[PDB]
């Protein structure tokens, strides 16, 4: 089975600033990495796939980044509306399709 | 727009079953795979399984074959999960989720989520 | 059928040699079931021919089964694709 390992755990930013966070596979996923933005009592939102394509209706301050076993989402300017928890997720051949731990974003 | 809406909150005694829904509006449903998620209060997302309405195949994670079962009837749009032998360890928010048939690589569309409580 | 999902291939038995001229493999599958399998391997300086010359006509995964694929393949550095899964395969001899 792939383990997907987020970095940081958490951190704390002010609107307008940027951060990196980070989701590291056991295996080569290929780019088969999606990521999901989910805010607190709510559906998680999809963000990025495969990688580094940017969902629909997602802004373009999100960049996604990496291949192999290495992946990176960073955020500009961040707003107010980017709190939450972000997970990692990959789909390559074969399941389970794990999700890394979590990166919880707190907006300072 | 895309539409998963799932059904409502269950509270149930220990070794209770239960069986939610999902019925799926705005797109063809049988071109997605519909796939279900679990979440403990303040947790991670844990991947369950998933079917493919078009032709029936099925995916299970490993922890989750004795527990749950998935279906889902073309005719109404609507998938199904069935959880048995409820215990604590199974009250969790349950999604339901989107994914492409043919080139399945995110859960792009999500649920609002079913509760189930186990509780005396 | 349509085409298997490219991305939910796995090494079931890796590309080998059959013991009759031949190169044997096996693939387990984890997408929508059955479907026709999109298999073909290149050769070092053409990435666009499909040199795989298939034994087995038509391969396919079915509910109960398939995943066996036959091809010989030309000498020198190949790969092997079955959908976006990869071996290179270095076929010795002329």
């Amino acid at each position: 089975d792939i383990e997907l390992t987020q970095s940081p755990a958490s951190l704390s930013a002010s609107v307008g600033e940027t951060v990196t966070i980070t989701c590291r596979a056991s295996g080569n996923i290929h780019n088969y990495l999606a990521w999901y933005q989910q805010k607190q009592g709510k559906s998680p939102q999809l963000l990025v796939y495969k990688a580094q394509t940017l969902a629909d209706g997602v802004p373009s301050r999100f960049s996604g980044s990496g291949s192999g076993t290495q992946y990176s989402l960073k955020i500009n300017s961040l707003q107010p509306e980017d709190f939450g928890s972000y997970y990692c997720q990959h789909f390559w051949s074969t399941p389970p399709w794990t999700f890394g731990g979590g990166t919880k974003l707190e907006i300072k | 727009q895309v539409q998963l809406q799932q059904s409502g909150p269950e509270l149930v005694k220990p070794g209770a079953s239960v069986k939610m829904s999902c019925k799926a509006s705005g797109y063809t449903f049988t071109d997605y795979v519909i796939g279900w998620v679990k979440q403990r209060t303040g947790q991670g997302l844990e991947w369950i399984g998933e079917i493919y309405p078009g032709s029936g195949t099925t995916y299970y994670n490993e922890k989750f074959k004795d527990k749950a079962t998935l279906t889902a009837d073309k005719s109404s749009n609507t998938a199904y999960m069935q959880l048995s032998s409820l215990t604590s360890e199974d009250s969790a928010v349950y999604f339901c989720a989107r994914g492409e048939d043919g080139y399945y690589i995110a859960l792009d569309y999500w649920g609002q989520g079913t509760t189930v409580t186990v509780s005396s | 059928y349509t085409m298997c999902d490219k991305s939910k291939f796995a090494w079931k038995r890796t590309p080998t040699d059959s013991g009759h001229d031949t190169v044997v493999m096996e693939v387990t599958f984890s997408g929508s079931k059955p479907c026709r399998i999109p298999v073909r391997a290149v050769a070092h300086g053409s990435p666009d021919v499909n040199v795989a010359m298939l034994i087995t006509p038509n391969p396919t995964i079915e509910n109960d089964g398939g995943g066996f694929i036959e091809m010989q393949l030309p000498p020198g550095d190949n790969i092997i694709y079955v959908g976006e899964l990869s071996h290179q395969w270095f076929q010795t001899g002329s």
